[PDB]
């Protein structure tokens, strides 16, 4: 995790706007640093800029095609609505591989995100009985 | 009491009673490196932002303001 | 969470001005 990343990962966390957007034009034409990297206990820049719910740093950072993976998850149990609404419109996991969307939403009675989702159209396999 | 009873050594009620290793911890090491690493991202990062909020945490976001505001006021005179 | 989200509130505020008067 080089210098020139940790001040990326600082900026990004602080929220200068400025300096953040200095760095991605810096990195498209040197490609010095890796967007793409992890601190010590994981995060990705998309993450700290969710779990801060700064939504100017979250669109910016998809107008650079940063990596999305399960950026939706976490969104949706943060229940950050806005960035819900910004993530729909667009390896190691945290998550079994059997969540999706729509149960995890369902585990937190969120209305607002639920209606959002099912208004997309989804669907919940029912288990046959027994 | 279950285990007791995996073996093959009694197996028989009283009235009629009278490399191979090596190869196996590279998986090992790959389970416990995974395990540690999902511990550590849902125990000690994921359940330390669910603690309760105390005098210290006022007092902080109290002097942000205040330096905050000084800055602002020396940069307009 | 939230004593951080109200933190980094003042934090990118306080960013921006200094940005704008200079």
């Amino acid at each position: 995790l080089s210098t020139q990343e940790k001040s990326y990962l600082s900026a990004v966390e602080k929220g200068d706007y400025a300096s953040v957007k200095l760095a991605l034009e810096e990195a498209e034409i040197y490609f010095k640093i890796n967007i793409n990297c992890i601190d010590p206990l994981g995060r990705t820049a998309l993450l700290i800029a969710i779990e801060n719910e700064n939504l100017e740093i979250i669109e910016l950072l998809l107008s650079f095609n940063v990596y999305v993976g399960d950026a939706l998850l976490h969104a949706i149990r943060k229940e950050v609505v806005g960035a819900v609404e910004l993530l729909l419109n667009h390896q190691f996991s945290d998550f079994t591989p059997d969540i999706t969307p729509i149960i995890l939403a369902a585990h937190t009675n969120n209305y607002e995100i639920i209606k959002m989702l099912v208004q997309k159209g989804v669907s919940v396999p029912q288990p046959h009985e027994v | 009491l279950w285990m007791s009873y995996f073996e093959e050594g009694g197996t028989l009620p009283p009235p009629f009673n009278i490399a191979e290793n090596v190869r196996l911890n590279h998986q090992y090491q790959e389970v416990l490196r995974n395990l540690v690493k999902r511990y550590v991202a849902a125990m000690i990062r994921d359940a330390k932002t669910e603690e309760g909020l105390t005098e210290e945490n006022f007092k902080e976001l109290k002097q942000d303001i205040s330096s905050f505001r000084y800055e602002v006021i020396g940069m307009m005179k």
